[PDB]
């Protein structure tokens, strides 16, 4: 029921990282119409998550979670 | 508990469902656009449609007649005629003089010529039909002229390769949204031909071509009458005697007889004198030719 | 559903062959399980 | 970070000032006009709107098919906008160019086309007194010849009121439609010039194409902007596929452009004498009799590729005793295949 | 400069109003007006609420018609409403429950005559019908952006204020934009009532109608629900014939997420209507 | 301090990722998206607003689009066989901006460049052409238009920044070498061909940078990029006839340790015909792989026996 | 029998009840049908859309 909240979020995004900033604000390839440049989460790392890859990316709050695959 | 809805389209690419709603209607409930609508209710509450002196009585009388003389067509239960054919041999300058003078009629002019209506998709000249009846029939009463309507009239006997039957599908479901619609009381069809070559013969109707007045070669009479019209507010010396120039005026229509009035117009200023002489008229025609 | 055909005389080498397809068509599509009580057609002609 | 410094301490009044001027709904353009509180406008998203007027735009101030601000809440026009793409900084013709000092050969024709741009704009009261309209214009079709010289003599041999050219490669461009809102705005561009003459230059440059020239024809037969400015089209291809069949009407006179002669050559080599200074013991008739029928394009490859060939040999002044190999050699390797 | 915790005391009154309210809030722009008595300073009590007609507008100070809300502000002050305006209300649908720059404009206009100006904004569109959690709005002064933003004491109530923790509208628009507490009421006359009319609401007329229809019914129609759950029985015990293979194997870690009993206490549960209703039959055959 | 960490919100987490189209004197630029959103709001800090040349990829946000910020995205001597050759390109692109004296008092500027091409290609002898300009100017190769083909459909924008670039960089030469446009979606080729060749001919601009254009065949420019493309001067090049080949080698021998044992002809000619390009691929496997004997001088076996890797190499797939 | 699948015209799909006023007949697959945007209820269906020779 706590988690009711996070069902409310109309669901969330799925990033795809491909270029790394170094002024810690990490732009995320995602959907068209979106392109949305953001810096992650605080509990997170920035060196960790490695470009050309897709990660989990929230629709509101456009915070990273984690990397994302006879004889 | 009665029946009765509508099929909605936005613009957006977006469809709702609605029934037929609003206020009293009368011209309403067409297949149109430009409608009223709010937010998101979608109700309709407002509908709006989206998109010279030797011819003075048939052209302004078949025009007139149809809208005010209504009083003698219920006193006589007699329709007006509506198709009329300006036709004949070249030289009389039908489109120039037929498009001035329907400026003359002080309505309102649409222009619609040959290759305006045939395009290079198919399915168009309907649209464009219905699109001149939009404007036409839908808006106020306008009034357009077609020319050379001869060319595409064309009915070959090997049924391969021809677009003017095509042209005839067109033309020929115009002619069916003629003869099949009976009230023509609204924006007539004035079509004219430069030559008698090729006539459609299922131009014989009320509605359809009625009036098919014939205008023979521009002799020295007729000449002088579109030459007097082409002349009748220039400075015109007292010596234009119109007999060479208006028989040398031979296979020249309207417009190349405008350019020969503009030739005219083109030497009389190193010429001298302020006013166009009368062999100006003869210097411009073997100017051009 | 009630047509009127007219001017057939000009559309009736291959100029037959055509003729052969759309009538054989219409046998194909009138002699059939056709709904031939509410389909009516007249066709006319010039010569 | 010092030109954010002044800025940045400037930006305490951006809050204050950033609730008005917020309006911004994609600066749709309207359409038509059929009645004056009612406007239809047509969003870039392929949706149509319509909005009443509101009380800071003027109804005069409207024209048809203009780009304004509008709301998008209150979705009424708050302010407009005068809004630039490289062709209407290039589109400004300045720097005069080659003058009518070329005169030579093809002079009936220059002649014809000549009272056609200078005298009605010049001596407008004797045309419309005299007659009906003054001359429309010519058409300058077939060979180049002495090409992009006789449109610069109209340049050069102007009245002060410069008069507005368009090439034909801004016509078939990538992401068609841009040519109908171009003709417009330089035909508004036109009437911002006190009627200025509109020029297609080089017209030989398929609905992307009957759209530019049946509404091409549409604006400059049409009498919306002007029927009296000017109508010429000088190139090397007519493409007389609208045109084959609507010539006889208000375009008329179907002439050539030019045609190269003998003694021709001279007077454009007395104009490329105001080129770097070419020592005058060299008769112009003698650099021109020397190389017969020659065009004026390939004599400009002459005095061009002789000056390239002269700049090449490290010298001070140009003679043709130093670049003669150029000049024979430019002549005949380019007369073998033109 | 003086500030005190507030707390808005919402009865059932306004929530059933902002209820039918949220029923009939159609996505165009909606208006409401609150009313209520100022007892003190820290505390504000809502009683009368009621609906306006909606307008092409929308939510703006001109649809608001004065002689309209006086005259029926007056209307009910002759009768036994002797409340004066505490606020208005409106409904965000669609785009969030945050404020526009019309509705804080208005907001502003309209907090000229009550110091506390309290807003409310229902939104039962999106929300799901298992809460019905609202929040109240307030307006901060603008004045205010040098000392502290909130001043308020009794921190405790933050922790209950913290429910609506959207990651976007809290602290993506909490500049200038602050909340307040909800809390409620209920006396005996509205436990006793509504209770026992809810409960009234799930039970029967002469609550002995609708009894003899399912002990009658135990033996027409609840069979075919027997045969059928002793065929999910058999369809799951087919299943369980396999378990003790693997639970004689492996022994180690569970890989099925099934758990194969409660859902076979629950079929017991549904069983025991024949044992619970057999003393019902025994009652009517017997008395 | 405060100053510059406050505007954190503007650039917080509503932040987007937009085109700009053009910025108005009035302040308020226009900007663009996938779906061609235009807002207009009063500049802010950050931006540069003279350099940063509208039309690029800018920065937006989920707010009312107030712009917060920007994010930007073997000498001419020493080759034989064309000495009357690179002497012409060498006296036809060094005459701008370079030797003055006898550029300036001419007054011709042609603005266009001499346009090279070679059968060989490679790059090899069109570069040992182009090193002329390495002498003293700025370096700046834009090798043909494979970073135009192998990005998105963005079109002659980038075109427009490497011109930007040479603006901003007038003391150079741009160089084109491999001009494999038409040559190897489709159809944007030649639209941005056809800009290529509008902004190249001077649409905009005057004598500012030189255009060295080089490919493997001068048939493969179309017939349009002829009269807008060559108004300068055009080149001929040909056949190495192994004295081209026998100066390059040469030259590749003047470096290393080899003596006269090693068979000349069958090398320059093994395949079918090579100047430099495989040839100076053995001689860096031949200073490898010799270096891997521990012996500077080259063997006679060891030279052939890595030329067959390279022999081996294209024949076999 | 009670719970059916929807295909808007928008594209994305969804799933309705059934409404007590109206019955089965109309409910069977194949007959283009309205929905609410409240509730996603059903309010009522939307219905899409021999020879004589004279000569
Ligand atoms: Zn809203």
């Amino acid at each position: 029921r706590e988690e009711l909240q996070l069902l409310q979020e109309q669901g969330s995004y799925v990033g795809e990282v491909v270029r790394a900033m170094d002024k810690k604000k990490v732009l995320v390839k995602v959907h068209p119409e979106g392109k949305f440049v953001v810096d992650v989460d605080k509990n997170i790392d920035i060196n960790d998550v490695t470009p050309n890859c897709r990660v989990a990316l929230r629709n509101d709050s456009y915070t990273l979670h984690k990397i994302l695959p006879l004889d | 508990r009665k029946g009765k809805c509508a099929v909605i389209k936005t613009s957006t690419r977006q469809t709702y469902f609605l029934p037929v709603i609003g206020l009293v209607d009368a011209e309403k409930l067409k297949p149109g656009d430009l409608v009223g609508v709010n937010k998101d209710s979608y109700l309709i509450l407002e509908t709006l449609p989206t998109e010279l002196d030797k011819q003075i009585q048939e052209l302004v009388e078949a025009i007139v007649l149809p809208m005010n003389h209504k009083e003698k067509f219920e006193n006589l239960g007699i329709q007006p005629p509506k198709g009329v054919l300006m036709y004949g041999p070249p030289g009389t300058g039908k489109t120039l003089l037929a498009r001035a003078c329907a400026a003359q009629t002080k309505a309102t002019f649409l222009k619609l010529a040959g290759p305006q209506l045939v395009q290079m998709f198919i399915g168009d000249g309907a649209k464009l039909v219905r699109d001149a009846f939009a404007l036409a029939k839908e808006k106020a009463p306008s009034i357009i002229f077609i020319d050379e309507l001869d060319a595409i009239g064309t009915k070959r006997f090997d049924s391969e390769k021809a677009g003017d039957r095509e042209v005839q599908r067109t033309m020929l479901e115009l002619l069916n949204q003629l003869d099949g619609f009976q009230p023509n009381t609204q924006v007539k069809v004035i079509a004219a031909t430069n030559r008698v070559d090729i006539l459609d013969p299922a131009l014989l109707r009320s509605g359809r071509l009625d009036r098919k007045i014939e205008f023979p070669m521009p002799n020295e009479e007729a000449r002088a009458r579109i030459m007097q019209i082409h002349s009748r507010k220039m400075n015109v010396s007292p010596d234009v005697n119109y007999e060479e120039l208006a028989r040398c005026t031979d296979d020249f229509n309207g417009a190349q007889c405008k350019a020969v009035c503009v030739e005219a117009g083109m030497i009389a200023l190193r010429r001298g004198a302020t006013e166009l002489t009368h062999e100006d008229y003869m210097e411009g025609i073997l100017e051009v030719q | 559903c009630i047509i009127f055909m007219d001017e057939i005389d000009a559309i009736g080498t291959s100029a037959d062959r055509e003729i052969q397809r759309t009538l054989m068509e219409l046998l194909n599509q009138m002699d059939g399980f056709d709904t031939l009580h509410r389909v009516k057609m007249i066709m006319a002609t010039n010569r | 970070a010092p030109p954010a410094l002044w800025d940045l301490a400037a930006d305490k009044q951006t809050l204050q000032s950033e609730q008005p001027l917020q309006v911004a709904r994609c600066t749709k353009i309207i359409n038509a006009d059929s009645e004056d509180p009612k406007y239809i406008i047509n969003v870039k998203q392929f949706a149509k709107f319509v909005v009443d007027l509101s009380d800071q735009v003027a109804p005069t101030d409207i024209e048809e098919g203009m780009r304004v601000g509008v709301d998008r809440n209150k979705y009424q026009i708050h302010i407009p906008l005068p809004p630039d793409p490289t062709v209407t900084m290039m589109q400004v013709e300045e720097k005069p160019d080659v003058t009518y000092s070329d005169v030579g050969g093809c002079k009936e024709q220059i002649e014809k086309l000549r009272e056609v741009v200078e005298t009605p704009l010049l001596h407008p009261e004797r045309f419309v007194n005299l007659g009906i309209e003054p001359p429309k214009g010519v058409l300058l079709f077939g060979p180049p010849g002495t090409g992009k010289t006789l449109c610069a003599r109209a340049v050069a041999n102007r009245t002060d009121a410069c008069f507005i050219r368009v090439i034909g490669s801004e016509l078939v461009q990538k992401y068609v439609g841009e040519g109908a809102r171009m003709v417009r705005e330089l035909f508004e561009m036109a009437r911002t010039k006190k009627a200025c003459l509109i020029f297609f230059d080089e017209i030989d440059a398929d609905n992307e194409v009957q759209r530019t020239m049946l509404e091409l024809i549409n604006q400059l037969d049409g009498f919306d902007p002007r029927g009296n400015i000017k109508v010429l089209m000088a190139t090397n291809r007519p493409d007389t596929l609208d045109p084959a069949l609507m010539r006889p009407g208000r375009l008329d006179r179907k002439i050539e452009f030019s045609l190269p002669d003998l003694e021709g050559r001279t007077h454009i080599f007395k104009i490329h004498a105001r080129s770097m200074s070419v020592e005058r013991d060299i008769r112009f008739e003698l650099l021109a009799r020397l190389c017969p029928n020659s065009t004026g394009a390939e004599i400009r490859s002459v005095c061009t590729e002789a000056g390239m060939f002269a700049i090449r040999a490290r010298r001070k002044i140009a003679t043709e005793k130093d670049f003669l190999e150029a000049v024979n050699k430019v002549i005949k390797s380019y007369a073998k295949f033109s | 400069a003086v500030d005190t915790a507030e707390q808005v005391y919402i009865s059932s009154l306004a929530l059933l109003k902002m209820l039918k309210h949220g029923r009939a809030g159609v996505p165009m722009e909606v208006m409401g007006l609150m009313l209520g008595e100022f007892v003190d300073d820290y505390t504000v009590r809502v009683i009368d609420v009621f609906a306006m007609p909606q307008s092409g507008t929308g939510v703006s100070v001109e649809a608001v018609d004065p002689v309209f809300q006086a005259k029926m502000l007056d209307m009910l002050k002759q009768t036994g409403r002797p409340e004066m305006v505490v606020g208005w209300y409106h409904s965000h649908p669609g785009f969030g429950c945050w404020l526009s720059g019309v509705d804080i404009n208005t907001q502003q206009s309209f907090e000229a005559l009550s110091e506390r100006a309290v807003a409310v904004v229902v939104d039962p569109i999106q929300s799901v019908k298992g809460k019905v959690v609202i929040d109240a709005f307030r307006l901060i002064n603008a004045n205010m952006m040098v000392l502290g933003h909130e001043p308020r004491q009794t921190t405790s109530n933050l922790g209950h204020l913290n429910k609506p923790s959207i990651q976007a509208l809290i602290h993506g628009l909490n500049r200038h934009y602050y909340s307040i507490t909800i809390n409620y009421r209920k006396n005996e006359l509205e436990q006793k009532m509504l209770l026992n009319l809810h409960k009234k609401s799930w039970m029967e007329g002469l609550t002995l109608q609708d009894y003899s229809e399912h002990c009658k019914h135990n033996e027409s129609v609840v069979k075919e629900m027997l045969e059928l759950a002793k065929n999910y029985n058999k369809a799951v015990e087919e299943e369980d014939k396999m378990t003790p293979e693997q639970l004689a194997i492996k022994n180690v870690g569970k890989q099925d997420p099934k758990r194969h009993l409660e859902e076979h206490v629950d079929v017991l549960m549904t069983s025991n209507i024949v044992q619970c209703l057999a003393a019902m039959l025994d009652t009517v055959v017997f008395k | 301090e405060e100053e510059r960490s406050k505007v954190d919100d503007l650039r917080g987490t509503p932040m987007s990722v937009g085109t700009l189209e053009e910025i108005i004197d009035d302040n308020h630029a226009i900007v663009s998206t996938s779906v061609g959103s235009e807002h207009y709001v009063s500049i802010l800090s950050f931006v540069d607003k003279d350099l940063l040349e509208p039309g690029c990829s800018v920065l937006l946000n989920h707010k009312v689009h107030a712009v917060i910020g920007v994010l930007m995205d073997e000498t001419y001597a020493d080759i034989g066989g064309l000495d009357n050759q690179i002497q012409e390109i060498k006296e036809s692109v060094e005459l701008p901006l370079t030797h003055p004296e006898y550029y300036e008092e001419m007054g011709i500027k042609p603005p266009k460049g001499v346009i090279l091409y070679g059968p060989p290609g490679t790059g090899k002898t069109l570069l040992a052409k182009a090193v002329a300009n390495q002498t003293s100017a700025t370096f700046l190769r834009v090798v043909g238009s494979e970073l135009i083909q192998k990005y998105l459909g963005d079109g002659p924008k980038l075109v427009r920044e490497l011109f930007r670039v040479a603006e901003e960089h007038a003391p150079s030469i741009v160089f084109i070498d491999e001009i494999d446009a038409i040559g190897t979606g489709e159809r944007e080729i030649q639209r941005t061909m056809l800009e290529l060749l509008n902004q190249l001919d001077g649409f905009d601009s005057r004598g500012d940078v030189k255009v060295i254009m080089a490919t493997n065949r001068i048939e493969t420019l179309d017939p349009a990029l002829i009269r807008p493309g060559r108004i300068d001067r055009k080149i001929e090049f040909p056949l190495p006839d192994e004295k081209t080949k026998k100066r390059i080698f040469q030259i590749h021998t003047s470096r290393m340790t080899l003596a006269d044992d090693v068979t000349l002809d069958d090398l320059i000619m093994a395949k079918d015909d090579l100047s430099g390009a495989d040839i100076k691929a053995i001689c860096t496997e031949a200073g490898l792989m010799a270096l891997r004997e521990r012996r500077m001088k080259v063997t006679n076996e060891d030279f052939k026996k890595s030329k067959e890797n390279v022999l081996y190499k294209k024949q076999e797939g | 029998e009670e719970k059916f699948i929807v295909k808007a015209t928008n594209g994305p799909r969804y799933v309705v009840g059934c409404r007590r006023q109206l019955d089965k007949s109309k409910l069977k697959p194949g007959t283009r049908v309205a929905l609410d945007m409240t509730t996603l209820t059903i309010m009522r269906y939307l219905p899409r859309e021999k020879g004589c020779l004279l000569y």
